[PDB]
RNA sequence: UUGGGCCCGGCUCUUGUCUAUGUUCCUUGGAACAGGACGUCACAGAGGGUGAGAAUCCCGUGCGAUGAGAUGACCCGGGUCU
RNA sequence: GCGAGAGACCGAUAGCGAACAAGUACAGUGAUGGAAAGAUGAAAAGAACUUUGAAAAGAGAGUGAAAAAGUACGUGAAAUUG
RNA sequence: UGCUGUAAAGCUGGGUCGAACGGCCUCUAGUGCAGAUCUUGGUGGUAGUAGCAAAUAUUCAAAUGAGAACUUUGAAGACUGAAGUGGGGAAAGGUUCCAUGUCAACAGCAGUUGGACAUGGGUUAGUCGAUCCUAAGAGAUGGGGAAGCUCCGUUUCAACGUGCUUGAUUUUUCAGGCCAACCAUCGAAAGGGAAUCCGGUUAAAAUUCCGGAACUUGGAUAUGGAUUCUUCACGGCAACGUAACU
RNA sequence: AGGAAUAGUUUUCAUGCCAAGUCGUACUCAUAACCGCAGCAGGUCUCCAAGGUUAACAGCCUCUAGUUGAUAGAAUAAUGUA
RNA sequence: AAACUUUCAACAACGGAUCUCUUGGUUCUCGCAUCGAUGAAGAACGCAGCGAAAUGCGAUACGUAAUAUGAAUUGCAGAUAUUCGUGAAUCAUCGAAUCUUUGAACGCACAUUGCGCCCUCUGGUAUUCCGGAGGGCAUGCCUGUUUGAGCGUCGUU
């Protein structure tokens, strides 16, 4: 009875949603995320899991601020406003 | 919702999710000059907040609905 | 879209801009009542972008008032400072980078790099 | 359960909104390739993640 | 032997703008951008688009020019004031 | 990473896992694992109308250069089948 | 349809098709499949075969419908038999709830029916739970290890109050009066715990809505009563009583 | 520590005034809404509990309530299962 | 002789090989140096007249400003939108803004949209109770300011 009968007693979540990554990897009793390592300051990442880095790295989200650094750099980081030509 | 406007003198509004019953009561007073007997709130399955606002006997909720213009 | 004109808005006072904003919000509120019956009501898009323009002009107008107040002052609010990169803000200023010891200044002046040519 | 958190209930609201069929006017756009909503979810068939 | 500060340039970068010559005749074809006849331009016959293999229809190509913005004690050339 | 130019390279079971709403759908408590999937036509002109059928559909008909191109879409092999 | 070559193969007639391709001299290689319990995709015989047989059980009629063993309604016959095939909940699910429409796919027969599909609607709280308390435990801080990710330690070799209480002051200053064994925090929808009931109401909510009738906490605050000339009440031997009664 | 006589105190007696925010609340709880790949004879915590017989909340019959759900039809060889 | 089985041919099936493409990949070369407490990368939730996804964006929500350009967008709808012009559309460009809940994440906490305190204004007869609006309160370290502590210690009564 270690198979089907024992599989019926699964109603206690070991993990819940993580506040940092929202993945359902936050161990409830351990108070740690198995995916991103929250609440540790650094992000969980390993060089033996390079595909895991692909899944969560720069460019997999919005880059809502790094989007525009190239375009602001290209103009020498202008301060002021553009002047209309006469 | 319109059966509540008529029988129980209660106005039903969609409300911001972040607002409480004190802020909803103030808002209808400033916008429509009407006094709420109570504010019963509720978060709907679609993620928006619904408010059941019953007005005091000084106001007829059906008159307010015509004034706003949706009945 | 269309709506209100930003150059007409820049010629208005705080009181006049806030008064028109109130009218636009009741207009948007009135439109949301009519959207219950139309139900397709494209004019809502115009008023929503009108609210954005009036809100923009109020914020911009208020920012030179703080800029004029802090003009020439040593300390100004950090959102009115230059927004380059974190590293470039930590970088040495032009004056600090061009600092030179009086010993080092005497040798540069005494022996500048000469300009010359050959075969004459 | 009936007793659920706000964080859970907000995710269940999005799951309902993501379960709609394709709006039919989208198939009329020029160079349109979407024929149907490919991200449908039945409650009994595929479970969420809460 | 000799100091310092500004002003315009040059160079660099970004961004905006500008340029030669067939769509002539016949056949096939739904469509000519195919074949044939007659051409033009070529510091341009790279490439692409357009109803089929298009220098010459369109965008471009070659030749260059220019508006605006930036940027540079620590690139140089002139001025100019101490 | 940013911005470009290329190749005696591969050509949708190849080339990155991904040419497509691809790190997507989906699995696992979890760390992780992880696809399949490009092609009507120049143009929807995506088959009006009539008729049989409860309908899907069919038969006339229509569009189209072609329906021996009908979104089960170019070409349409073999296994297998009438 | 044939031709050539011993052959690997090349060429050609007819049909289909629709946009590129070949001969020759050379260069080059991810260059030749029948196998590898090969890989991926696709397809057979098996085969309309095995089978669709637990949980006692269905039948007549009408309605609806193109179509009814299976839907609805009526009549009957039955079962679960309060340790239920009943009525609720915790975990878990997440719209499956309700109404309307509906049969391409799914309900291993069927389907007019559905927990399916489509469109809408629906969950109302001071009193029900959370929130507050602490449990086993988890875990910041001063610190002590460790190259370090981090480990230890929970009042620990620590100068540990974002202290209060008053009289205030309107001088937004104060004057001080008391204390600081223990005291970051998280940790229970079954422990502890302030307080709500009845009748009615919806297609779907109700200790939540309507009607009526109550209650607790925090705050404000006046009147009556109470008490004082024996100032901070009286009575009863007593157990003790009280509308109050520093 | 502060308190009376021409007046003082008290909101632990009665009455009166204001407010109580935030989140959950639909539905299943299982031989179909959970987990067992599934509408799986499995597993999954708890509350209420009528009459007769009886020691009995057992077994058997019944009231309330709920179902009549499990592809069906025709036969009844062998060999099976009960 | 039929049927059946098998073989062959035609047509119709099944299936998606072959051919031809290709806004993709792969590799080489050339050039550049620019993330973040002025809140990054990433996550959650939202935003369109009619949108589920991808893309974009943040309650100013498929966007606001500015510059350039110069008449669209388009599946439908629709201006109280626009055309010899401060003027349609445009991630064309971009120098000004907005930028939810979060996240190194910073009042404390978080399987809770849980619980405080300070300043200014305001409502309810309120410094104290309840509500609202705006602005604040993390840690280590440096320089400085202020307030202190110690017979550690110097001068004097
Ligand atoms: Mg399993
Ligand atoms: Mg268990
Ligand atoms: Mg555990
Ligand atoms: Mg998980
Ligand atoms: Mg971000
Ligand atoms: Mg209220
Ligand atoms: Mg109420
Ligand atoms: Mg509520
Ligand atoms: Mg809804
Ligand atoms: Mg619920
Ligand atoms: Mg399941
Ligand atoms: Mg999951
Ligand atoms: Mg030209
Ligand atoms: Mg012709
Ligand atoms: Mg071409
Ligand atoms: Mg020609
Ligand atoms: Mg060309
Ligand atoms: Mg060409
Ligand atoms: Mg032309
Ligand atoms: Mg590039
Ligand atoms: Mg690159
Ligand atoms: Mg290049
Ligand atoms: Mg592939
Ligand atoms: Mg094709
Ligand atoms: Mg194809
Ligand atoms: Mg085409
Ligand atoms: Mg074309
Ligand atoms: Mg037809
Ligand atoms: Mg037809
Ligand atoms: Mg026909
Ligand atoms: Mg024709
Ligand atoms: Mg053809
Ligand atoms: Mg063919
Ligand atoms: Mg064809
Ligand atoms: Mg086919
Ligand atoms: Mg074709
Ligand atoms: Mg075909
Ligand atoms: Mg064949
Ligand atoms: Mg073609
Ligand atoms: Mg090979
Ligand atoms: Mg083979
Ligand atoms: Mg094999
Ligand atoms: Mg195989
Ligand atoms: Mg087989
Ligand atoms: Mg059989
Ligand atoms: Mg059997
Ligand atoms: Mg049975
Ligand atoms: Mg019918
Ligand atoms: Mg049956
Ligand atoms: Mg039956
Ligand atoms: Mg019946
Ligand atoms: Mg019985
Ligand atoms: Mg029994
Ligand atoms: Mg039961
Ligand atoms: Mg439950
Ligand atoms: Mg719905
Ligand atoms: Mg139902
Ligand atoms: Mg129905
Ligand atoms: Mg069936
Ligand atoms: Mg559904
Ligand atoms: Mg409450
Ligand atoms: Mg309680
Ligand atoms: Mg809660
Ligand atoms: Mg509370
Ligand atoms: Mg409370
Ligand atoms: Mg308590
Ligand atoms: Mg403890
Ligand atoms: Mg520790
Ligand atoms: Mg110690
Ligand atoms: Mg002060
Ligand atoms: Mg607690
Ligand atoms: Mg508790
Ligand atoms: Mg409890
Ligand atoms: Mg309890
Ligand atoms: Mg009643
Ligand atoms: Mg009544
Ligand atoms: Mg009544
Ligand atoms: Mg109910
Ligand atoms: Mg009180
Ligand atoms: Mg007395
Ligand atoms: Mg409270
Ligand atoms: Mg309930
Ligand atoms: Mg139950
Ligand atoms: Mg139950
Ligand atoms: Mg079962
Ligand atoms: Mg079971
Ligand atoms: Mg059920
Ligand atoms: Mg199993
Ligand atoms: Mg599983
Ligand atoms: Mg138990
Ligand atoms: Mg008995
Ligand atoms: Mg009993
Ligand atoms: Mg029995
Ligand atoms: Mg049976
Ligand atoms: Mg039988
Ligand atoms: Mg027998
Ligand atoms: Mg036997
Ligand atoms: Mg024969
Ligand atoms: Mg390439
Ligand atoms: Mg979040
Ligand atoms: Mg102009
Ligand atoms: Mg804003
Ligand atoms: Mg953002
Ligand atoms: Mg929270
Ligand atoms: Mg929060
Ligand atoms: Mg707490
Ligand atoms: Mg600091
Ligand atoms: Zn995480």
């Amino acid at each position: 009875g270690k198979g089907t009968p024992s599989l019926g007693k699964r109603h206690n979540k070991s993990h819940t949603l993580c506040n940092r990554c929202g993945r359902r990897s936050f161990h409830v009793q351990k108070k740690t995320c198995s995916s991103c390592g929250y609440p540790a300051a650094k992000m969980r990442s390993h060089n033996w899991a390079l595909k895991a880095k692909r899944r969560r790295t720069t460019g997999t989200g919005r880059m809502a601020y790094l989007k525009h650094v190239t375009r602001r750099f290209k103009n020498g980081f202008q301060t002021g406003v553009a002047k209309a030509q006469t | 919702a319109m059966k509540k406007v008529e029988d129980g003198n209660t106005l039903v509004f969609q409300v911001d999710i972040k607002s409480n019953k004190h802020q909803i009561k103030s808002a209808v007073k400033e916008l429509y000059d009407v006094d709420a007997l109570y504010v019963n709130t509720l978060i709907r399955p679609n993620g928006t907040k619904k408010a059941y606002i019953r007005l005091t006997s000084d106001y007829d909720a059906l008159d307010i609905a015509n004034r706003i213009g949706y009945i | 879209m269309a709506g209100v004109k930003t150059f007409e808005l820049r010629t208005k006072s705080k009181e006049q801009l806030e008064s028109q904003l109130v009218e636009l919000k009741q207009e948007l509120a009135t439109l949301k009542v009519q959207k219950l019956q139309r139900p397709s009501l494209p004019r809502i898009h115009t008023v929503r972008k009108n609210i954005a323009r009036v809100l923009t002009v109020i914020n911009l107008n208020q920012r030179e008032n703080v800029r004029a107040f802090y003009a020439g002052k040593k300390y100004i609010p950090k959102d009115l400072r230059a927004k380059k990169t974190r590293a470039l803000r930590r970088k040495l200023t032009k004056f600090e980078a061009s600092q030179e010891t009086e010993k080092a200044r005497k040798q540069r002046i005494a022996f500048p790099q000469r300009k010359f040519a050959i075969k004459a | 359960p009936s007793q659920k958190s706000f964080r859970t209930k907000q995710k269940l609201a999005k799951a309902q909104k993501q379960n709609r069929p394709l709006p039919q006017w989208i198939r009329l756009r020029t160079d349109n390739k979407i024929r149907y909503n490919a991200k449908r979810r039945h409650w009994r068939r595929t479970k969420l993640g809460i």
